[PDB]
């Protein structure tokens, strides 16, 4: 589940099952070696010192896959990202989504 | 078109709402219409079969109980050597247990098969005019504060009456005609329990209905010809189906109509509105159709209450059943087929039927 | 004919419910109302409430809200449709319901009212 | 300013009880909840659960015997008790604060919303691992 | 009923497409619980195919089932004359 | 009401066949023709066609015999009897007959001819 996109354009790194009612994602990135990060605590707000270019998907689209768009890609963005979903009909979730990474050129 | 409303001077009619003819016939035409209305659609006596249930996909809490159950099941192709396991949803109120593992079959199987109704008919009320034929009048009682029973003293001749919906609720029938100035209050004997206190007010509180699941129907070929139409999968978001009153009109007509009320049991009497004291789910709660789909509002937010002698909204509750039982015959159903998308409809409360309670015991 | 027949008599402790059928038959039974109605010794009749057995609305008496309940049960046959069952789950029994309990319905005339109740149960006396 | 420090015994044998502290800077314990975060080798991590006064203590169900979390009021800690060590939980651990936050897709009074979690800060992590 | 056709007993040419299938196929007999296999003829704008092995169904088992014409009464023309009423 | 739907632009090469779809809806599918006409640009209108969709005769213009066919797909279904489905296989395509194609019904007054087409379908465009 690796992707790898030349530094400065676009990309979708995706993660999660379908959706099957509105859901509340939140978005975790872990450069290697260290702790983890909080990126998005919502569907599509940050907390602050973590910067633009991190937008989300909405929650609200039925049958869709958990998605995050980043724009103007750099070398700091080469870590390891993690969906949580919160979905709610499918039960509270205990262990995050699949570890899809991301490296760039 | 332009139907003659003749008045007529120095005339005493004797009207009486409660031994009045055109209400027996009214009730025995609009249950005659509801049978022929169902002879053409399908029969559904191959479906009473042994059902496997189980829990819809949802986070299952243990105090709320879900009203809907996911029921799979053998089922005859139109080819009939052959079958076919289908899935569709169900809701609690018409499934029931049979005695580990869960097997559950209709409410109704083992007292009646019954009839879908085809769903290119529909049941919103149309406006019926009735008339009377050759050689015979009708009289209109054009007086205003005219509780129901006695002479009324300016009558008016008509050929065919003015639009009657048919709505079919229990308590606090919708879609009705106003009052003219103030709210009336009518009876046979008040001082009788045992007859029922129509409510009719002048201005109308409206009402918002909805049920904001999207159902997806399918359709489950029975045999040759005879579809079942069931409910599929649920996009989105499972909730409660629910109705929105205004508060302060709510409040507002309910301090109307104490006023009225008071003029029949002295104005130093403390009224107390309570909830329904129970009975049949039919009677209990606040029973309608909507677009198709026949609902049961919970009904206590409303009717709650205690009148001494001195932008918000109420959120009621339903629940919705698919197989009725209306006007409560033998051996008769109606399985209503499912609607897809969400379902809303606005209406328009008129009037209320209350009953008083048979007190004994020094009551004030 | 009607006929409108009870249980047994009861002896039961106080704090405990009793449960009195009332059988009718011999009309329709999803038309006419059913009253309950009990008779205390030394105190006179006394209404308890009534049932519609169409739907199951019911009515109690205001001083005894809280403790009576009634249902009914129709029959659900298109070949004996006339037969029916009310009962009564008078709940909260103290040493003072010591009383005999009738199930009664109203004449069939036209000018009858509701409560001229005509046709009479047997009665049954509870002792506690 | 954050910054929370995990210790621990980092080399246990099996068949032991797992126990690991986390001593905190800035905030104190008591006015916000904390969560345990494990994360085996290059994989996804899973959340083994949070904490607060008041009962707010729900678990991993998949976990919800074999681990008991705690509370240090008097040193201003918060301790994990872990129970029966196997050779999946050879794993980083942290400590993290979470904070909640309720989304709301319905109608309020009908209990329909639910309470989702987010961890924002996180420590250092300690690398326990099994060995015979 | 799930029928199991063949061709008839005919010297098949393959230019002349055959209007008549040979269908066998199972039914209820008036005793509910035993059933008969028996064999018919059938016109080939009748049946159709259901998919090596050969089965067909009839033509309009997913429309509507319908109606044989009780063959005491029959569709020849008689005349009729059409009638004004009175006035 | 009435609608009249159409499948969207195509592309095609010299000598293909096109297959145009039209789907009726808001009337009994059974009893109305279903005309088919064209726009060339340049050159004014010009038609094509007609279907009776109750059994299907059609008729086609003078010098178009021989490349168009039409057929139409009615609705066995006893719930939903109103709509329908009519079709152009448009066969022996020249660089000619690049135009927009309509589907259109006649009006439903009395004193409506068969010509006075009222209700228009929003036209394919064909390139090739
Ligand atoms: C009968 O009456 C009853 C009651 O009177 C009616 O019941 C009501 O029914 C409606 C129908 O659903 C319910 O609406 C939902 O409401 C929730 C909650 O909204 C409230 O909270 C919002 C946020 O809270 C704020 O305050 C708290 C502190 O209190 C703070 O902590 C928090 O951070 C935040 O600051 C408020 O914004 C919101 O206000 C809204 O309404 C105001 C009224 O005038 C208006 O002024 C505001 O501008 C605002 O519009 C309210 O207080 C909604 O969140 C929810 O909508 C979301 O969910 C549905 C389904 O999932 C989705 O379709 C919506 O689009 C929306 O999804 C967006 O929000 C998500 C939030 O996280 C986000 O994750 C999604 O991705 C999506 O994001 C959108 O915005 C982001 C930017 O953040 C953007 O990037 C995206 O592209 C996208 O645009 C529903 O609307 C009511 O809750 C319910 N009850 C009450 C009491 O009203 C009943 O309907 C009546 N029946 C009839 C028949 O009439
Ligand atoms: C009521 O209950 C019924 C009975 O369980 C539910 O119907 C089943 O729902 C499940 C959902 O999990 C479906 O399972 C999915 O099947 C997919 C394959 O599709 C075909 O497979 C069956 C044979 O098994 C065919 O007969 C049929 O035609 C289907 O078209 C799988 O690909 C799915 O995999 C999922 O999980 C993997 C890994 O977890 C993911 O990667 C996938 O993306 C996908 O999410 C899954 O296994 C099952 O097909 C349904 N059965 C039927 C008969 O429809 C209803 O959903 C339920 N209703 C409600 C409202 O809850
Ligand atoms: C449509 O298709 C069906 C199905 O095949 C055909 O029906 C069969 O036709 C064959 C013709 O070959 C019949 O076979 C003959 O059966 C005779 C015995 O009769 C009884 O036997 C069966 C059991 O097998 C009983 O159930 C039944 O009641 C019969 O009454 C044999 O004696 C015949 O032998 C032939 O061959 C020998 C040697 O070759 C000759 O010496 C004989 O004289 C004779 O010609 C033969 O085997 C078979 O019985 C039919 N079945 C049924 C159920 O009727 C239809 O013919 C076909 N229709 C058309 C129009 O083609
Ligand atoms: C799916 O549904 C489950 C419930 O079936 C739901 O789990 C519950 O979530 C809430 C909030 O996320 C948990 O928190 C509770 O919140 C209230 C309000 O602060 C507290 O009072 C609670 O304390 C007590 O209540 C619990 C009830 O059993 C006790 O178990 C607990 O130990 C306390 O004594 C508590 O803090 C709640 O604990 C869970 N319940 C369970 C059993 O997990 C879940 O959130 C839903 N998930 C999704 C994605 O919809
Ligand atoms: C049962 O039906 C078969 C056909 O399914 C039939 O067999 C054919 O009979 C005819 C006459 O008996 C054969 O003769 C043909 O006659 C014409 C006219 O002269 C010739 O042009 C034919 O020459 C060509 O046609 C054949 C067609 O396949 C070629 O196979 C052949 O090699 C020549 O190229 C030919 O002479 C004809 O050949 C047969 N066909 C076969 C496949 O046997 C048979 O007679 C019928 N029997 C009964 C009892 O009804
Ligand atoms: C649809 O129809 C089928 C066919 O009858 C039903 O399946 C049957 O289910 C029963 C269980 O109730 C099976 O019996 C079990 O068989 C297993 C062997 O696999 C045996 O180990 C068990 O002890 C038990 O006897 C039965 O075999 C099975 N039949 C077939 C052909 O699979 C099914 O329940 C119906 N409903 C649905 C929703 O599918
Ligand atoms: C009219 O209003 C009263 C009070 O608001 C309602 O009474 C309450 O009804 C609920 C539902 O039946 C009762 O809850 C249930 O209690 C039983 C025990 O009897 C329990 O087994 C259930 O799990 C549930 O908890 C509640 O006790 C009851 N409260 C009182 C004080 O009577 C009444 O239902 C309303 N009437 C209607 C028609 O809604
Ligand atoms: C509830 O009932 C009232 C009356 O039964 C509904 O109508 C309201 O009052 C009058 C009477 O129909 C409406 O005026 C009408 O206007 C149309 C168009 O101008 C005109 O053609 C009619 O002859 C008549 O004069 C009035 O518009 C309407 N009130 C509002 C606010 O629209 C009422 O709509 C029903 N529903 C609700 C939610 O109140
Ligand atoms: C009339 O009804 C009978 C009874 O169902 C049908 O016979 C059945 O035909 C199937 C083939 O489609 C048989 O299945 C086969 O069984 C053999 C064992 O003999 C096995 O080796 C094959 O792999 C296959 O499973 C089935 O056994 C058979 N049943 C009986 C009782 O004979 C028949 O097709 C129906 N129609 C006609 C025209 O007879
Ligand atoms: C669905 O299946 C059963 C039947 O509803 C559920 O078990 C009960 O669910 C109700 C609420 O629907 C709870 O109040 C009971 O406590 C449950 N009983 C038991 C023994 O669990 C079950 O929880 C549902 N979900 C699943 C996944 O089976
Ligand atoms: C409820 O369900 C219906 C499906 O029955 C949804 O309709 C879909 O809407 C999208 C967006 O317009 C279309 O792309 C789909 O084609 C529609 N479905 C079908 C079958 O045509 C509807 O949007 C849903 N509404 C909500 C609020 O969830
Ligand atoms: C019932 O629905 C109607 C229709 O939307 C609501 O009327 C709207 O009310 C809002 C809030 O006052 C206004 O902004 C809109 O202009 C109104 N629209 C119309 C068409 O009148 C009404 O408020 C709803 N009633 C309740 C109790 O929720
Ligand atoms: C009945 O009406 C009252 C107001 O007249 C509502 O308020 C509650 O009343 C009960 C006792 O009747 C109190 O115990 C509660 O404290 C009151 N609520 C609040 C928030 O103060 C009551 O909700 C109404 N009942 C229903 C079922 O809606
Ligand atoms: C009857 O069975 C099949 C089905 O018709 C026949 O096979 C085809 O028959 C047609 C004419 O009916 C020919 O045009 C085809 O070329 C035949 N195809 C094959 C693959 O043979 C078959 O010939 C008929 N007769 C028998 C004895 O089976
Ligand atoms: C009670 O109050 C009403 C208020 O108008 C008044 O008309 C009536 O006469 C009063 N009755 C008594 C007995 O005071």
């Amino acid at each position: 589940t690796f992707v790898s996109v030349a530094p400065g354009q676009t990309a979708r790194i995706t993660c999660g099952e379908e959706s099957l009612g509105s859901r509340s994602v939140i978005w975790y990135q872990q450069r290697p070696g260290q702790a983890p990060s909080l990126i998005i605590y919502n569907n599509n707000d940050r907390p602050s010192g973590i910067p633009d270019r991190f937008s989300g998907s909405p929650g609200s689209t039925f049958g869709t896959t958990a998605t995050l768009t980043i724009t103007s890609v750099e070398a700091g963005d080469e870590a390891d990202y993690y969906c949580h979903i919160w979905d709610s009909r499918r039960p509270t979730n205990w262990v995050f989504g699949e570890g899809t990474t991301l490296i760039v050129l | 078109p332009n139907p003659q409303e003749i008045h007529l001077e120095n005339v005493t009619e004797e009207f009486n709402m409660w031994k009045n003819n055109m209400v027996e016939q009214m009730h025995t035409d609009i249950i005659s219409l509801w049978d022929q209305s169902l002879k053409p659609c399908v029969k559904l006596t191959p479906l009473c079969v042994t059902l496997q249930c189980t829990n819809v996909t949802n986070n299952i809490t243990d105090d709320m109980r879900g009203e809907l159950k996911n029921c799979s099941f053998n089922m005859t192709t139109e080819l009939r050597d052959k079958k076919q396991k289908v899935y569709s949803l169900f809701y609690r109120l018409d499934v029931v247990q049979i005695n580990s593992n869960k097997e559950y079959r209709l409410i109704n199987c083992n007292t009646s098969a019954c009839t879908q109704a085809c769903p290119k008919v529909s049941f919103e009320p149309i406006p019926i005019h009735y008339c009377a034929p050759a050689g015979f009048a009708i009289l209109k009682c054009k007086d205003k504060k005219f509780n129901g029973t006695g002479p009324c003293p300016s009558v008016s001749t008509v050929q065919c009456t003015h639009g009657i919906k048919p709505v079919v609720s229990t308590q606090l029938l919708l879609n009705g005609s106003l009052a003219e100035e103030e709210v009336m209050i009518r009876s046979e004997n008040i001082t009788n329990n045992a007859k029922n206190i129509l409510v009719q007010f002048n201005t109308p509180v409206q009402i918002n209905c909805t049920r904001p699941n999207n159902n997806t129907r399918k359709s489950i070929r029975i045999g040759p010809g005879q579809a079942f139409y069931a409910t599929g999968d649920i996009i989105g978001d499972i909730r409660q189906a629910h109705c929105n009153v205004s508060k302060a009109t709510w409040n507002e007509t309910l301090g109307k109509v104490v006023k009225q009320l008071r003029k029949h049991f002295g104005n130093n009497t403390i009224i107390r509105f309570a909830n329904s004291s129970g009975g049949d789910l039919e009677v209990t709660t606040h029973s309608f159709n909507c677009g198709g789909e026949f609902f049961y509002c919970n009904t206590s937010g409303l009717f709650n209450s205690t009148w001494i002698s001195n932008n918000d909204s109420i959120t009621l509750p339903c629940r919705i059943k698919q197989i009725i039982n209306m006007w409560q015959r033998i051996g008769q159903c109606m399985y209503a087929p499912p609607i897809q998308g969400v379902i809303r409809c606005v209406s328009n409360i008129t009037g209320l039927i209350l009953t008083r309670d048979g007190g004994s015991t020094n009551s004030t | 004919q009607v006929q409108l027949v009870q249980s047994g008599a009861v002896i039961k402790t106080p704090g405990s419910s009793v449960k009195i059928s009332c059988r009718a038959s011999g009309y329709n039974f999803r038309d006419y109302s059913i009253h309950w109605v009990r008779l205390i010794p030394d105190k006179g009749f006394e209404w308890i409430g009534w049932i519609k057995p169409l739907w199951g609305a019911v009515s109690y008496a205001r001083q005894l809200q809280g403790r009576v309940s009634m249902t009914r049960q129709l029959s659900q046959d298109p070949d004996d449709p006339d037969w029916g069952v009310a009962y009564m789950e008078f709940s909260g029994l103290t040493p003072a319901d010591t009383a005999e309990y009738f199930c009664v319905r109203r004449g069939s005339c036209d000018y009858c009212g509701d409560f001229p109740w005509q046709y009479w149960g047997q009665g049954t006396v509870v002792v506690v | 300013q954050v910054h929370l420090q995990e210790s621990g015994p980092g080399l246990v044998k099996p068949s032991e009880t797992l126990s690991l502290t986390c001593n905190v800077s800035g905030t104190l314990v008591r006015d916000n909840y904390w969560s345990w975060i494990r994360q085996p080798l290059g994989k996804q991590p899973e959340w083994i659960g949070y904490v607060h006064d008041s009962g707010d203590t729900n678990y991993n169900p998949s976990l919800k015997s074999r681990v008991h979390l705690s509370l240090d009021k008097s040193k201003n800690l918060v301790s994990l008790r872990l129970t029966g060590v196997t050779a999946a939980d050879s794993a980083i651990y942290y400590c993290a604060t979470t904070k909640h936050g309720r989304r709301i897709y319905g109608v309020v009074a009908f209990k329909e919303w639910f309470t989702y979690f987010y961890m924002d800060v996180w420590g250092k992590g300690t690398s326990v691992t099994v060995s015979s």
